[PDB]
């Protein structure tokens, strides 16, 4: 498994600087073009930057000249992007890429990226979120969920009993909140026979405020 | 645009030059088929690194001292489908530093 | 720069259809094209690379063609997990760039929202915030109308809803609907009551509450 797996993704004032890492595994590192690419919520594909197998070759996009640098520890098998002068357009997902596939006929073309990481560039303070049930009340199927209110920045992760309950389960898109916090609801459904017998639990997970809160939702 | 031109069976010359920072202080250089892309070459057919060349096949070769940076290239036995642009990248190390040369051959 | 113009930015499309995106350079990009394919939530998958070299693993059924200024990416065919954003991506000149994206979802039979109401718990209460929600689940099309009554009042302005990405097995959408008051606002009022248009229903589903009922 070819494996990319990027952190260092937070929240950080306009101005700033943070510094992203890339983590690969299950291939000769050294031996490839590694990419940064990324993406504004809801928005589209944009390139950053680029390094040698060598490591001493840099590419960048015009908008990050000056700003941002990429390096590599080829023995730690990592990438890295330094990311100074940040501003609020470059808050997005942060993906490493490389052509691995496809290497041998077109390089850049991605066949491997990462999970992403989140770089969130605002003035704003972390808060983090109130969970809150939204219990089943009223045939067959019953509605639960879990609200979580009020938290800053992005992301947060809902999973229903520590990742056993995925069926059915439907997790929103966070909203901004006029407030400038987000706000987001995890529902799932489920047999109205089970109320009785299965307990329903949400996870969530606010890393940026190191919230964890399990919540027991019941009727 | 400057043909450069063989007969089908003949072996084709392809000329790329660059200068080491220092002698034996090497720069990757790879050829391709197809134009100069982003990154690397398009169709790799050779590749160095910084010691030595690190993927060929029988067909292509360096044909001079790639140590001084004479990185020329020669194509056995070429047949009317080796018609085409070649790449030539110099990975010069350093910020946007690629020095990338596309050569047409032309094969009567 | 190269700019990538995709055409459409949005399709909808039904299953076994043919469909075709259309990706347009400003430049000769000669065959240095890439299609990928972005689920939410995820990472682009590289469906084809080169214009017309399918990535390992990818289905038949996706092709690229085309060289220079305009290319293609077919698919026939068309499956339900073939909901994503498609993006061409140039690798002729630097920078790399992509197009815009197109929104590619599976037109499917109509299906009626199933509706539930959640009051206010009492713990969001105490911090003097009352967040009364709405879920339509699992629906088809994505266009639905929530209007909030409260004791009958039509709601405006205190209500926000966000809407799942489409299924990808079975095509269909949900969406919450929350409306915000103050506990004070909460109070005065008695009914609370989420009215839903959907094409899959003849006529309005209202779910409600009564403020105090178990
Ligand atoms: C000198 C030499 O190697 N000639 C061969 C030729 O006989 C053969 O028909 C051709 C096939 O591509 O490859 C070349």
């Amino acid at each position: 498994e070819v494996q990319l797996l990027e952190s260092g993704g937070g929240l950080v004032q306009p101005g700033g600087s943070l510094r992203l890492s890339c983590a690969a595994s299950g291939f000769t590192f050294s031996s490839y073009h590694m990419s940064w690419v990324r993406q504004a919520p809801g928005k589209g594909l944009e390139w950053v930057s680029a390094i040698s197998g060598s490591g001493r070759s840099y590419y960048y996009k015009d908008s990050f000249f000056g700003r941002f640098t990429i390096s590599r520890d080829n023995s730690k098998n990592t990438l890295y992007l330094q990311m100074n002068s940040l501003r609020a357009e470059d808050t997005a997902v942060y993906y490493c890429a490389t052509s691995w596939e496809t290497a041998r006929i077109l390089p850049g073309a991605f066949d491997i990226w990462g999970r992403g990481t989140l770089v969130t560039v605002s003035s704003a303070s972390t808060k983090g979120p109130s969970v809150f049930p939204l219990a089943p009340s009223s045939g067959g199927t019953a509605a639960l969920g879990c609200l979580v209110k009020d938290y800053f920045p992005e992301p947060v992760t809902v999973s229903w009993n520590s990742g056993a309950l995925t069926s059915g389960v439907h997790t929103f898109p966070a909203v901004l909140q006029s407030s400038g916090l987000y706000s987001l609801s995890s529902v799932v459904t489920v047999p109205s026979s089970s109320l009785g017998t299965q307990t329903y639990i949400c996870n969530v997970n606010h890393k940026p405020s190191n919230t964890k809160v399990d919540k027991r939702v019941e009727p | 645009e400057v043909e450069y031109r063989a007969e089908v069976g003949q072996n084709a010359y392809l000329p790329c030059f660059y200068t080491p920072a220092a002698p034996g202080n090497l720069v990757p250089v790879c050829w391709g088929k197809g134009a100069c892309p982003v990154f690397e070459c398009g169709n790799v057919v050779l590749r160095t690194d910084e010691r030595d060349v690190n993927y060929w096949t029988s067909r292509y070769w360096l044909n001079g001292d790639f140590r001084k940076g004479d990185v020329s290239l020669t194509i056995e036995n070429v047949t009317l489908a080796d018609s085409g642009i070649y790449c030539c990248r110099i990975q010069i190390p350093g910020i946007m530093n690629d020095e990338k040369f596309n050569l047409k051959l032309v094969i009567k | 720069d190269i700019q990538l113009t995709q055409s459409p930015s949005f399709l909808s499309a039904s299953v076994g259809d043919r469909v075709t995106i259309t990706c347009r350079t400003s430049q000769d990009t000669n065959s240095y094209l890439a299609w990928y394919q972005q689920k939410p939530g995820k990472a682009p998958k590289l469906l084809i690379y080169a214009a017309s070299v399918l990535l390992s693993g990818v289905p038949s059924r996706f092709s690229g063609s085309g060289s220079g200024t305009e290319f293609t990416l077919t698919i026939s065919s068309l499956q339900p997990e073939d909901f994503a954003t498609y993006y061409c991506q140039q690798l002729a000149s630097s920078p790399i760039t992509f197009g815009q994206g197109t929104r590619l979802e599976i037109k499917r039979t109509v299906a009626a929202p199933s509706v539930f109401i959640f009051p206010p718990s009492d713990e969001q209460l105490k911090s003097g915030t009352a967040s009364v929600v709405c879920l339509l689940n699992n629906f088809y099309p994505r266009e639905a109308k929530v209007q909030w009554k409260v004791d009958n009042a039509l709601q405006s302005g205190n209500s926000q809803e966000s809407v799942t990405e489409q299924d990808s097995k079975d095509s269909t959408y949900s969406l919450s609907s929350t409306l915000t008051l103050s506990k004070a606002d909460y109070e005065k009022h008695k009914v609370y009551a989420c009215e839903v248009t959907h094409q899959g229903l003849s006529s309005p589903v209202t779910k409600s509450f009564n403020r105090g009922e178990c």
